[PDB]
């Protein structure tokens, strides 16, 4: 129960190599889906909800609209998942076999102490206030309302412009 | 009636943060003693029986600034059990 | 670096309350009214010294006080105080608003005895000024030299020497 | 380049949340302040090549605050310490740090 | 005691959605002036019974052209999101209590969605393809919708709590303060359980069966365990956060009989505007949803945004 | 199109570097760099052919992957430090990733091979404004760190884009190629004075604007395309002669045009911090983007290439040429040698 | 928090091969940018809450707000270039290099 | 670690089901039967061809306002802000912007299905 | 105006939506301006106690500020008390 927040981190690590080794996008939208669960749960471990839930409902419906765009014009005949190539399937396994070789170096290289075997689970969270009320994640967001209204507006303005921008595009 | 309501939620959370308020320097007195004790019996164990080894220092910090710097969950629960500090890391996240 | 000081055990010792949080805040506001000059005292030391390790005495005051408020309050009435304080516990948020009843019937204890006024709605949440004779900590934070910045140049502004000196250029 | 309509104008846009040590929301602090700030002070005035110089002292004690690698470091050795007397068998834990401690508020 | 509990939350729901379909074929046939399952049990009860022994004893037919990983995830997935989705429900106490509770139910909806889509496109079929593409319209209008509806309703709440919904709606409902956010989401429920009038996903006469036209006996059943344990969630949900029931401190039973009523009721309701209503055509509900419930619905967050602030009643944090 | 979305995303594409150089927080940088890129998208793809649609696609796809890349330095260094600024002791993996990733986005070598593609198959006003508006906010950010930069990564950037800017404008006919060329062999003379003066890559990457604004205002007049379509340029437009001949020799950096001020204080900063080897090597490549410049010159200015019948129309008609914009800059651009002293800052 | 880190740095280096290293699909070149950008907002998000800096909170969601533009910007552009052709091919799309 | 367990529940529970869904009753495949349907005639197509949805412009101005929606949504510990005139002009300002595109997208016709 | 109420009347009889949309959004712009209320919000967010109140020292030249929540002087909430 200490490596928890290690197991989701090596989750959405192999939920990247999936993406990064390319499906047919109906797979990289499940892996995509799959990666922003499991960093949901690290948000949600190291922290505040709110930010966890977010990045999983954005994800969430931009995976959807990823999945009906590459319904109607990303498809092929045969959508390859990942075993039409043995090259592929191959180079995952090398992948884990990489990190697996990779974190054992860093944990026998304990002197920077970046991963550690022994001291894993140790400091994941470093100071919390004990007593105390309004302390967790979304009261900085919503701060964004009174104390960052650069941030607000600047993100209001990027959408705006983006509205205009989406049908300019797609005018024809 | 809900903005009646609602202002009448208003007072009554006020009295219980002014409750809290009035309770708060009685635990901040008690964490602050149970925080050196864990302090000072970790400091015990690492001097008298921990370590021999002939170049290190026991209590040593690792800043120049020789003020009080709070200790971290796992600086302070580190030579306790898995359990009390897989506790003290997601016992309110897991609380639920 | 220096060796971190820290007290011990037997200095770290104290008379422990020993009592829940719901009767705790079940008696908060006639605790927070009573002694709110040994409470602010420890809380001024607090937040003047950050260091923990010099406010123990005012700690140890503290429980004193907290201690002396609990003996009163069981030695003159005990039960109304008991089914107040267990109303409270019964709920998951112990809100005050589930069993004002007993609240009243516990304020007319400590008023009929003891002469205590449980404080209005915005009565302990405001600054206290309290008098105390520990002298104010002169530096905080453990401050270093702070280095004196730059020599800045003081002078009438003379117009450059033979112009802009950029080569061939004359002016 | 570098504009500074934030400082002509007198506004600040971004300037409140620049570091750890400014303005969090209710009244919290962030788990460095007194480092951040002892770092700031110092290097406010003299700044560049100087404030890397002479405030080396306040930006390895902040970096320490906030990475916590000696810190860690100091742990993992008194852990493997205290393994290799374990397995040598010359150490017993107490009852408080392996165990039945005796609770206190 | 806490596996019991879970067994306590599970295996009601269980029973309730297959009572749930017994009651929609009888109220669905008085409705039309027959009767329904009369046969099997005494009063039709082992009915539901019945179709699911039938339906776990024909063989699954996994098919050729199909990828059957995905073919295989989504119905579990579905079944999975359902019962996860009506975990954190307090009756008045919930089995697991949230702080974002509301945001949970929002993210395991959209999941839910998901399993329907993945169903749709591995079951490599076109009218798969059909009912899968149908979803993701559908869910993108009630999608921005609900989430407009539940924020300005939260707002007049405090926070994403759902106990908290319980102590606003101590005194009075929240329909008389917010009744147009009810009537939305009372329509945006029924987008999301896929149901009549604008089911669209399961199109009987537009396509064959939509996403569930290559799954035989088994995952079939699956999905429609999912489906209908999401139609009693959405309604529990609509009466939970807007026909607030009876709370008092001493006893929950009334609170939770309360609950039961007005959970059947709408329930009901949805059976009722099944038997009513005909179809939509799926570019007419996004339409609909854009055209008239999002200008509403933004306006009338405006509106509860600035309620609170000029009436001073501001609910609290806790 | 449409006046509204015209201002919006013409505000847009103003605002965008404005945030970035007025803004000290790396994420009001970033989110200034992503304004401009998002903006400036749709006035690239506008005419709807599928040139312009492949150079929206591959100048997106560039920009995207650079600012991902400047964002993970912005929150490594969020990460070390704290700050939303490099102050004085990040991490050189973290400064040299975010040159990289600026490098990347202004377009020089190795990483210029998307500039002459993009700058071909789109109009001659949006390669303007690419060309000059986009190239100052990751100016800003790189001046804004001016020490604690590799001046090795620095130096190497700055050789390979010269080297390569030359070789490229020397090979291609089309004039928006020949444009971009241009861009990155200039782009290679800023970046490489930028770890010694800001003041001289500002001067120059100020020259560069003010000498390529009227190259691509006078390739706009008669939307000449090539090098023919510029040669039968005495026959439609015969006074722009001696005007481009002198920006195009202001250009190759030919005393005493103003041209030849950028490298000549640029190299004299580059002497007086003692990297004579670079300095040479970035002059005699220089010399070579003079040649094409030269070429060019031959081609439409001193000697008079064949022209059609159809130009006798062309003759019979009027134009409209814009005041206060191009005489202005071309002379500024051609005739302002001798107040060099007021130039360098 | 360290190996968590360092986990996520890896990611991102994962989807940013992922971007550089092209397969005939634009939609799943975008697929890893987004990739990238999850990665970002994970690591800003765990060192906010690290580091407490609840000022600094309001970083992720701009940065989210952002992505999605330019994820709904490369959406349109996807959509201009299979209006193109009817393949969405990166090497189909090649025809400026003369 | 409660949360965790009735998720593991739910999920062996329908994992359960579907097995003995798979595993209980009698198989009989061929290849007739496991076909893919098609109303009772071969397809012509492998149903694995371009779609061409008519609703992309929708589904990407609901990108744009999903992000509205996540900025939206921290408005309940919002209202608790010491300030709230600042608070309540800002989210004026967000929602009438959000409008004003929803509006001009319709004027502009892009939420019409274009065939 | 008489083709102003004709239109507003064709709104509100064909797209009773949009007009209702538009009075909403005016009026929610409108009574926060108007009404007597919109400060006791702020004071009220203001006067809730989130955080610890930190005593100050008695220096002895402050008279404002109390020396024990049992006293006249200080922030009273009768306002929200009588609201
Ligand atoms: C480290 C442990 C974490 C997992 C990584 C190692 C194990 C998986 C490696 C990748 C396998 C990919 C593969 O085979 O894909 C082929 C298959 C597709 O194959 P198919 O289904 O088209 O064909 C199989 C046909 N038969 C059975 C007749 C041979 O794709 C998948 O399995 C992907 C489905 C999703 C997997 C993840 C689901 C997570 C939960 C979602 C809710
Ligand atoms: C959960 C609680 C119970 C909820 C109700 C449940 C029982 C009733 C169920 C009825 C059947 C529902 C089945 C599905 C029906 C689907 C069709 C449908 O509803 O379409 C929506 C229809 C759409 O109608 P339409 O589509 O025909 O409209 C025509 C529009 N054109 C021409 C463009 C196509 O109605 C709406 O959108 C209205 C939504 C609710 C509006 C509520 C407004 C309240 C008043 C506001 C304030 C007014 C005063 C202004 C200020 C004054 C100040 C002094
Ligand atoms: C609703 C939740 C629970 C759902 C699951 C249902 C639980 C209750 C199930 C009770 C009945 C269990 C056995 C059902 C067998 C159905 C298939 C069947 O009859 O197969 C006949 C076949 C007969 O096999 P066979 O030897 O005749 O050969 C089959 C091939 N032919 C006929 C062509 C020669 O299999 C069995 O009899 C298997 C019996 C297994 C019993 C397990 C208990
Ligand atoms: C068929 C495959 C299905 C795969 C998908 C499964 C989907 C599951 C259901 C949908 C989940 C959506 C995301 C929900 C995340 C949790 C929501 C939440 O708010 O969690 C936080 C909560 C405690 O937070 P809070 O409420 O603030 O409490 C503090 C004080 N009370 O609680 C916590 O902190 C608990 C944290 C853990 C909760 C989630 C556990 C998930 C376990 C993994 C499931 C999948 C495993 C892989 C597949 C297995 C084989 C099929
Ligand atoms: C390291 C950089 C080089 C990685 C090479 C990966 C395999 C490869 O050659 O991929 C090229 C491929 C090009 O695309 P494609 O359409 O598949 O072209 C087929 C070529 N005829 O492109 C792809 O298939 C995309 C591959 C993306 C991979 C991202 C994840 C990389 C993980 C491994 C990192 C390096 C590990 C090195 C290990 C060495 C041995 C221990
Ligand atoms: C600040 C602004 C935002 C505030 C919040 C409100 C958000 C509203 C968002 C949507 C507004 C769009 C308005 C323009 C538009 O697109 O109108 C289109 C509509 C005709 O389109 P449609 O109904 O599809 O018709 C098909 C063929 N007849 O056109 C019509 O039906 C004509 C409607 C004319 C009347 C409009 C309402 C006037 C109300 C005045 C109230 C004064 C008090």
């Amino acid at each position: 129960m200490n490596n928890y927040i290690f197991v989701l981190s090596s989750l959405f690590l192999v939920g990247c190599l999936g993406l990064a080794l390319k499906p047919s996008p109906i797979y990289g939208g499940l892996g995509l889906i799959v990666s922003g669960f499991v960093g949901c749960l690290m948000v949600l471990g190291f922290g505040g909800s709110f930010l966890g839930l977010m990045v999983f409902l954005i994800y969430l419906g931009g995976m959807l609209v990823v999945f009906g765009y590459t319904t109607a014009m990303a498809t092929e005949e045969y959508p390859e998942t990942w075993g039409s190539n043995w090259l592929i399937l191959g180079f995952l396994v090398l992948g884990v076999i990489m990190e697996v070789f990779l974190i054992c170096v860093l944990n026998y290289y304990d002197e920077v102490g970046v991963i550690n075997l022994d001291g894993l689970g140790d400091w994941l969270m470093y100071e919390v206030d004990d007593v105390g009320v309004m302390l967790e994640g979304g009261i900085g967001v919503a701060a964004m309302y009174s104390c960052a209204t650069w941030m607000m507006v600047v993100a209001g303005w990027s959408l705006f412009a983006g509205i205009f921008i989406i049908i300019e595009i797609t005018r024809d | 009636r809900m903005m009646r309501w609602n202002q009448e939620r208003r007072r009554l959370l006020i009295e219980d943060l002014e409750a809290r308020i009035a309770l708060m320097p009685l635990f901040q007195a008690e964490k602050d003693r149970r925080t050196l004790q864990i302090l000072r019996e970790n400091l015990e164990e690492e001097a008298i029986i921990m370590k021999d080894v002939p170049n290190w220092k026991v209590g040593e910090s690792v800043f120049h600034t020789t003020r009080w710097v709070p200790p971290l969950i796992g600086e302070m629960y580190g030579l306790r059990t898995k359990e009390e500090m897989s506790n003290a890391n997601f016992g309110f996240t897991w609380y639920t | 670096p220096g060796i971190v000081e820290l007290p011990t055990l037997e200095e770290l010792k104290v008379e422990e309350v020993k009592v829940s949080s719901a009767v705790l805040k079940a008696a908060a506001h006639h605790y927070g009214a009573q002694c709110d000059k040994t409470n602010k005292e420890f809380m001024l030391c607090r937040w003047e010294e950050k260091d923990p390790r010099r406010c123990l005495k005012e700690g140890k005051l503290v429980n004193g006080c907290a201690l002396n408020f609990f003996r009163q309050i069981k030695s003159h009435c005990a039960e109304p105080f008991t089914e107040y304080w267990t109303c409270l516990d019964y709920s998951n948020m112990q809100l005050f608003r589930h069993c004002r009843q007993q609240q009243a019937k516990f304020d007319q204890c400590v008023l009929d005895k003891l002469g205590w006024v449980r404080p209005d709605l915005g009565q302990l949440s405001k600054v206290t000024k309290v008098k105390t004779d520990r002298p104010l900590p002169e530096n905080p934070y453990h401050s270093r030299a702070r280095p004196e910045p730059n020599p800045v140049i003081e002078g009438d502004l003379k117009p450059a020497k033979h112009g802009t000196r950029f080569f061939f250029w004359t002016v | 380049p570098f504009l500074d309509i934030q400082k002509k104008l007198g506004i600040s846009l971004d300037r409140h949340f620049m570091f750890l040590s400014a303005e969090q929301p209710y009244k919290n602090a962030a788990r460095c302040h007194a480092f951040e700030k002892e770092w700031i002070e110092c290097a406010h005035g003299i700044g560049g090549t100087r404030a890397k110089k002479e405030c080396k002292i306040e930006f390895d004690d902040f970096e320490e605050c906030l990475l916590r690698y000696k810190t860690m470091r100091r742990m993992h050795d008194i852990k493997k310490q205290r393994e290799k007397l374990m397995k040598e068998g010359k150490y017993t834990p107490p009852p408080h740090h392996s165990g039945r401690e005796e609770p206190r508020p | 005691m806490f596996f019991i509990n879970i067994l306590t939350l599970l295996v009601p729901i269980l029973i309730a959605m297959a009572f749930l379909t017994l009651v929609e074929r009888k109220i669905l046939g008085y409705m039309q002036l027959r009767k329904g399952p009369n046969i099997v049990g005494p009063y039709g009860i082992l009915q539901p019974f019945a179709d699911a022994m039938k339906l776990f004893m024909k063989e699954p037919m996994r098919p050729l052209t199909t990828s059957m990983s995905l073919f295989i995830i989504a119905p579990t997935l579905s079944l999975t999101l359902a019962l996860s989705l009506w975990v954190p429900l307090p009756m008045p106490h919930p089995l697991i209590n949230l702080n974002l509770g509301i945001l949970f139910i929002l993210a395991t909806s959209s999941l839910s969605v998901y399993s329907i889509l993945w169903s749709g496109w591995a079951s490599n079929s076109k009218y798969s393809l059909f009912g899968a593409l149908r979803a993701v319209a559908q869910t993108i209008s009630y999608e921005v919708t609900m989430a407009i509806i539940l924020l300005s309703v939260l707002l007049m709440n405090g926070s994403y709590s759902l106990q908290t919904l319980i102590t606003t709606q101590e005194h009075m409902w929240l329909l008389l303060p917010a009744w147009p956010m009810a009537m939305m989401w009372f329509i945006s429920t029924l987008a999301e359980t896929n149901r009549a009038p604008f089911d669209l996903t399961e199109g009987e006469s537009e396509l064959v069966s939509g996403f569930n036209v290559e799954y035989a006996a088994g995952p079939f059943a699956l999905f429609f365990m999912a489906e209908y344990t999401n139609i009693i969630l959405m309604n529990a949900l609509t009466t939970i956060i807007f026909l607030g029931p009876l709370y008092y401190i001493n006893l929950p039973e009334l609170y939770s009989t309360n609950f039961m009523m007005e959970a059947l009721l709408l329930s009901s309701t949805f059976l009722w505007i099944r038997a009513s209503y005909p179809r939509f055509r799926y570019d007419q509900l996004m339409h609909l949803l854009w055209k008239n419930f999002l200008p509403l619905t933004l306006a009338l967050c405006m509106w509860h945004i600035s309620l609170p602030i000029f009436t001073a009643g501001v609910p609290p944090y806790m | 199109m449409n006046p509204i979305t015209l201002a919006i995303i013409y505000f847009t594409i103003f605002l965008g570097p404005v945030i970035t150089m007025s803004s000290t927080n790396l994420m009001l940088m970033w989110v200034g760099l992503e304004f401009s890129l998002l903006a400036i998208i749709p006035m690239l793809i506008n005419k709807k052919n599928p040139r312009s649609t492949e150079a929206a696609t591959k100048y997106f796809v560039t920009q995207a992957t650079a600012s991902m890349i400047i964002l993970l330095a912005i929150v490594l260094n969020y990460k070390q430090l704290g700050t939303w600024m490099f102050q004085q002791q990040t991490n050189g993996l973290i400064l040299n990733m975010t040159l990289m990733a600026l490098s990347m986005k202004l377009g020089l070598a190795p990483f210029h091979f998307w500039l002459p593609e993009v700058t071909q198959g789109i109009p001659l006003h949006m390669g303007l404004i690419l060309l000059t508006w986009q190239k100052i906010a990751p100016l800003s950010i790189l001046i804004q760190i001016y020490p604690l930069l590799n001046s090795t990564i620095i130096l190497m950037l700055a050789i390979t884009s010269i080297f390569m800017g030359a070789w490229g404008g020397l090979n291609q006919t089309q004039m928006r190629k020949i444009m971009a060329y241009s861009s990155i062999a200039h782009m290679g003379w800023m970046l490489a004075i930028l770890p010694y003066n800001p003041s001289l890559t500002l001067l120059n990457l100020m020259i560069y604007i003010i000498l390529t604004a009227p190259m691509f205002m006078a390739l706009m007049l008669n939307n000449s395309m090539t090098i023919n379509s510029i040669s039968l340029l005495w026959n439609k437009t015969p006074a722009m002669l001696t005007m481009i001949s002198l920006m195009l020799l202001s250009l190759g950096g030919l005393p005493p045009l103003t041209g030849f001020l950028p490298k000549w204080i640029i190299i004299t900063e580059l002497m007086k911090n003692n990297c004579l080897i670079m300095a040479t090597l970035m002059a005699m490549m220089a010399l070579l983007n003079l040649f094409f410049y030269t070429r060019l010159i031959y081609s439409t200015s001193l000697t008079m290439f064949p022209t059609n019948n159809n130009s006798k129309m062309m003759t019979h008609q009027t134009k409209t040429k814009p005041n206060l914009m191009f005489s202005t800059l071309a002379i500024m651009s051609t005739m302002t040698l001798p107040l060099a002293p007021q130039l360098i800052t | 928090m360290p190996s968590t880190f360092f986990n996520l740095t890896m990611a991102f280096s994962l989807s940013l091969l992922g971007t550089l290293m092209f397969r005939s699909h634009l939609m799943s070149t975008l697929l890893c940018l987004e990739g990238m950008v999850l990665s970002l907002f994970i690591m800003t998000s765990v060192t906010s809450l690290n580091s407490n800096s609840m000022s600094s909170m309001p970083i992720p969601i701009t940065i989210l707000v952002f992505a999605a533009c330019e994820a709904a910007v490369g959406l349109a552009l996807l959509v201009k270039v299979s209006n193109t052709y009817g393949t969405d091919y990166v090497q189909n799309l090649n025809l400026l290099q003369c | 670690m409660n949360l965790y367990t009735v998720i593991f529940i739910n999920i062996l529970l329908s994992l359960t089901l579907i097995l003995v869904a798979f595993w209980l009753p009698q198989m009989n495949l061929y290849s007739e039967k496991a076909n893919p349907y098609e109303c009772g005639f071969d397809p012509t197509s492998s149903a694995r061809l371009p779609f061409s949805m008519k609703f992309f412009l929708v589904a990407i101005t609901f990108l744009l306002f999903d992000l509205e929606i996540a900025l939206l949504l921290p408005l309940p510990w919002a209202i608790q802000t010491i300030k709230t005139s600042t608070m309540m002009i800002m989210a004026f300002i967000l929602v009438t912007i959000l409008s004003l595109g929803l509006a001009y997208e319709w004027t502009q016709k892009g939420l019409e299905w274009t065939e | 105006a008489g083709r102003i109420s004709a239109f507003l009347k064709n709104a509100w009889a064909k797209e009773p939506v949009l007009v209702v949309s538009f009075s909403v959004w005016g009026l929610a712009i409108i009574m926060p301006m108007i009404s007597p209320y919109t400060k006791y919000a702020s004071m009220i967010n203001k006067a809730t106690p989130y955080n610890y109140p930190v005593p100050v020292r008695d220096d002895g030249n402050m008279p404002d500020v109390p020396s024990h929540p049992q006293d006249p002087l200080g922030p009273s909430l009768d306002w929200l008390k009588n609201l």
